[PDB]
């Protein structure tokens, strides 16, 4: 009988949970494919091994 | 893990977000920005700095 | 692959238009305690004040 105070917290709280998935999806998902570095890694001096 | 409290994992596992990071690093050194603006291209890195 | 003396120059172009959606305003609303918490009630209105 206290009302819908219970649900509003749950539904509102879940919004942040779904929000996090949308945050990461729009940060790292910037390419429509997958790229692999070439086997030989001669880059004219630069070392990317780090 | 207390009462009524729970935690859900991120959308992308760290083992997977590394996949996006690997692709972006692999695509940036082998195709400059060309992969972002269209298909990736073979522009070698030593001259890409130029 | 890679090559010290290699290049890449586009020989053609394609014009593209993309749509970006941005909200600029939301429905403005106003609420009144004198009518919300208490409805045309003298005793309730007196208690509220
Ligand atoms: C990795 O980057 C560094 C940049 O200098 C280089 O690795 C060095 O290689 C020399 C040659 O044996 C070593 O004495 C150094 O200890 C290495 N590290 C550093 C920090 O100097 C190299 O250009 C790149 N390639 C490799 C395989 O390390
Ligand atoms: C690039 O590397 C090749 C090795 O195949 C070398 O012959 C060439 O001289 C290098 N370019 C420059 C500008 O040093
Ligand atoms: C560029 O691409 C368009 C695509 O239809 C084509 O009609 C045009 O002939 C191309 N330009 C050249 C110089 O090939």
């Amino acid at each position: 009988q206290y009302g819908s105070f219970c649900t509003q917290l749950n539904r509102a709280l879940t919004g942040i949970a779904v929000e996090q998935d949308k945050n990461t999806q729009e940060v790292f998902a910037q390419v429509k494919q997958i790229y692999k570095t070439p086997p030989i890694k001669d880059f004219g001096g630069f070392n990317f091994s780090q | 893990k207390f009462n009524g409290l729970t935690v859900l994992p991120p959308l992308l596992t760290d083992e997977m977000i590394a996949q996006y990071t690997s692709a972006l690093l692999a695509g940036t050194i082998t195709s400059g920005w060309t992969f972002g603006a269209g298909p990736a291209l073979q522009i070698p890195f030593p001259m890409q700095m130029a | 692959a890679y090559s010290n003396n290699s290049i890449a120059i586009p020989t053609n172009f394609t014009i593209s238009v993309t749509t970006e959606i941005l909200p600029v305003s939301m429905t403005k609303t106003s609420v009144d305690c004198t009518m919300y918490i208490c409805g045309d009630s003298t005793e309730c209105s007196n208690l509220l004040l």
